[PDB]
RNA sequence: CCCGGCGAGGGGAGUGAAAAAGAACCUGAAACCGUGUACGUACAAGCAGUGGGAGCACGCUUAGGCGUGUGACUGCGUACC
RNA sequence: UGUAACGGGGCUAAACCAUGCACCGAAGCUGCGGCAGCGACGCUUAUGCGUUGUUGGGUAGGGGAGCGUUCUGUAAGCCUGCGAAGGUGUGCUGUGAGGCAUGCUGGAGGUAUCAGAAGUGCGAAUGCUGACAUAAGUAACGAUAAAGCGGGUGAAAAGCCC
């Protein structure tokens, strides 16, 4: 049916609980010390030292 | 206040834009990117594109400490107005929006 | 207006509406909704509104205003511009530059500077009399009882 | 320049031992609420936000009677109206200290405006001088 | 003649009123409260000092009984007792000084005793 | 001049009296919103109140009863036409 | 379909009746201000100030009166770039539309006199012109039926391509 009840006011538009991010943390490790992601090394290449996948 | 560089203007609603604007107050400028690029939303990686276009800008264009500008803030407007259209009913409803958003970043020092 | 009447189409099968009558005086692009009537309309003067005791002001005021002198000769008239001293016997300078007269003569330089259309010759126009300072009827003795209204 | 007694919060609670319990309790668990007001106290907020803390003694012995005591019902039904009925009467309910029988603020704030927060400052435990878990300063 | 509706409408509503917040907004801050509700408000100190009054009338007399019950003294038998001198009537509100007077307030009760009693 | 995406937007410069005149050009409020100074505050009823006032971010006073609003207590009541 | 006849809670007398008697106690008549009508007085008198009588809820009707966004006038007349003025809130002023002011602003404008009357003093025409605060993360997301790498180029390819 029709939408004949009240705008998306406080009890609605407040709903903000539980739609929350997920906090990460993240290690500075100069092995990668530009390209790498949270403790991910590389987001691309898939490096570690020397020759892994298709690093190096 | 500092340094204000919002970007326009985005396909998302303020809605989708908004939510992580609260995460990097305060005490995250030091280390910025990795709760934004970590979490790759179309919202988070335009906040980091946005402080990256803020305080690239401070350390050089004032003389200022790139690791005490504390990134007070982050507040969002919308707007002017955008209109597009799908014809679903062709005579009443048929009639999407763009809201739109620029991020009014607002950085500031300890 | 060229605006189409007269009715576009029936009114149902909705559930929210009112109108459709495109015009109608009320909406957009029209118009004066008062029938658009020319009131053209002369609101008439009676023949004793003017004797009519009119003239009377000269008895409440009786002191600074009716300025009784001399005819309409005096000045040159190229120069106006020397008007104030001859204007110094009815002592008001340029004030409200009137006499009340009759005679075809060169004072009508007297509304250069906006004041009032003058009138001079006999019939003084009534709204001269409501309500300046210097009503000023300055001419000799063509006043005696319908000539009042001078 | 005003004559009223904001807050007080709560100035006057008066410690004291009810030896009234069974032996004449009808006359004054009516008067417990208008006691938690004034006729003594009545003399600071007789109507708002105040406290108050008898020292209670015993719970079974309502004493009360009449033809009431052994076939007045006590019901709550507290989830969807109860259906399955509820029925013990009051000296076979008082029994227990329990939500109804013994607090008779209930019967006297009713509705809850002025109760709605010092529920159980009167302690509502039971059992003399076997065991007194009320106040340690000099009660009265 | 021309109105573009104006110059009171608002000034009717709020201008100088010390009010910040004011029936939210559907009933007043899109407009519905300026014209013809404004009133109600206000309206409930309409009567009500007279009314409000009994709620603390108690606290007064209550040191003209809290002490003297004990003493048997209860104001109301007390006063069929006081009411017989002409000269004593205003007994309803001024005798308040009996909750720090007490000392010697204490003693007024003598006066007659063995006649008022 | 500087910054990013050989981009958007800003932060100063500056023609300017002005950029709250900046080429989504109107010297400019209305439906709704983002972050903050203080609240009441995740045991809620009853047009969300004006009361009656306790003390709170704050701003006066050689003390001197206040210039401020969410509105603990709860009183009154059902604003329509 | 929760015991649901004082509103509760059933009070062995607090009660029921009978005799006394003091407080509570709508707006209800009193303190005491203020005063629109219709009358009566002291006297005044263009007419009014207070005394005294009746008395002050007011959509159908007749009586009788207040002010404005400004147009048509008071008016080379006094006022303004030394600011003429809003949305507003320092302070009260009237019986009222509201203001004479003023506070903080704008950045050009007025009637403290009376004369003038009609585009005529908005929130309720199931609104109306352009709408959207609105149903949330609003398709069945476009049948549910396709996949797989190894690479290549590059500002960015599940698609372009071998």
């Amino acid at each position: 049916a029709v939408q004949q009840n009240k705008p998306t006011r406080s009890k609605r538009g407040m709903r903000r609980s539980h739609d929350a991010l997920t906090a990460v943390t993240s290690l500075s490790v100069d092995k990668t010390s530009g390209e790498k992601h949270l403790r991910h090394h590389i987001t691309a290449d898939g490096y570690y030292r020397g020759r892994k996948v298709i690093a190096k | 206040m500092e340094t204000i560089a919002k970007h326009r203007h985005a396909r998302s609603s303020a809605q989708k834009v908004r939510l992580v604007a609260d995460l990097i107050r305060g005490k995250k400028v030091s280390q910025a990117l990795d709760i934004l690029t970590y979490t790759n939303k179309k919202a988070a990686v335009l906040v980091k594109k946005v402080l990256e276009s803020a305080i690239a800008n401070a350390e050089h264009n004032d003389g200022a400490d790139i690791d005490d500008l504390k990134v007070t803030k982050i507040f969002v407007d919308e707007g002017p107005s955008m209109k597009r259209i799908m014809p679903r009913a062709k005579g009443r409803a048929d009639r999407i929006l763009k809201r739109t958003s620029h991020i009014t970043v607002v950085v500031s020092d300890r | 207006v060229t605006g189409s009447g007269k009715k576009p189409w029936r009114q149902k099968g909705t559930g929210r509406a009112r109108s459709g009558s495109i015009k109608s005086p009320i909406w957009r692009s029209g118009g004066v909704t008062f029938a658009a009537r020319p009131q053209d309309h002369s609101q008439k003067v009676n023949k004793k509104m003017y004797r009519g005791a009119l003239k009377s002001i000269l008895s409440e005021l009786v002191r600074q205003d009716r300025l009784i002198v001399v005819e309409k000769f005096s000045v040159e008239a190229p120069k106006t511009k020397l008007l104030a001293q001859k204007l110094k016997d009815m002592a008001l300078e340029d004030v409200l530059i009137i006499t009340g007269e009759l005679d075809e003569n060169l004072f009508l330089a007297a509304r250069n500077l906006h004041k009032v259309d003058v009138r001079d010759a006999t019939g003084i126009d009534p709204v001269s009399l409501i309500a300046f300072d210097k009503v000023v009827m300055t001419a000799d003795a063509v006043k005696q009882v319908e000539e009042m209204l001078a | 320049m005003k004559t009223f007694t904001a807050k007080p919060e709560t100035v006057k609670r008066d410690w004291y031992v009810v030896d009234a319990t069974g032996k004449t309790l009808g006359r004054l668990a009516t008067e417990l609420a208008r006691r938690l007001r004034g006729k003594h106290k009545a003399e600071y907020t007789p109507h708002v936000d105040t406290g108050d803390y008898i020292i209670v003694l015993n719970a079974d012995k309502v004493a009360v009677t009449g033809n009431k005591r052994t076939d007045k019902v006590y019901y709550h039904h507290t989830g969807h109206i109860g259906g399955i009925k509820q029925a013990t009467f009051e000296e076979m309910i008082a029994r227990r200290p329990e939500r109804v029988i013994e607090i008779a603020v209930k019967g006297m704030l009713p509705k809850g405006p002025l109760g709605r927060a010092m529920f159980r400052k009167l302690k509502v435990y039971a059992g003399n001088e076997h065991n007194h878990a009320a106040q340690q300063p000099q009660v009265l | 003649a021309r109105v573009k509706r104006g110059v009171i409408a608002r000034a009717r509503h709020k201008k100088i009123l010390k009010q910040a917040k004011g029936y939210y907004g559907a009933r007043s801050r899109v407009y519905r409260v300026a014209f013809q509700a404004v009133i109600k408000a206000g309206q409930y100190a309409y009567r009500d000092r007279r009314q409000r009054k009994r709620q603390f009338r108690q606290l007064w007399i209550a040191r003209i009984n809290a002490a003297a019950r004990q003493n048997g003294i209860s104001y109301s038998k007390f006063i069929n007792g006081l009411k017989k001198a002409s000269v004593e009537i205003d007994r309803k509100i001024l005798a308040d000084i009996a909750v720090f007077d007490k000392v010697a307030f204490t003693a007024l009760v003598e006066k007659a005793k063995a006649a008022l009693a």
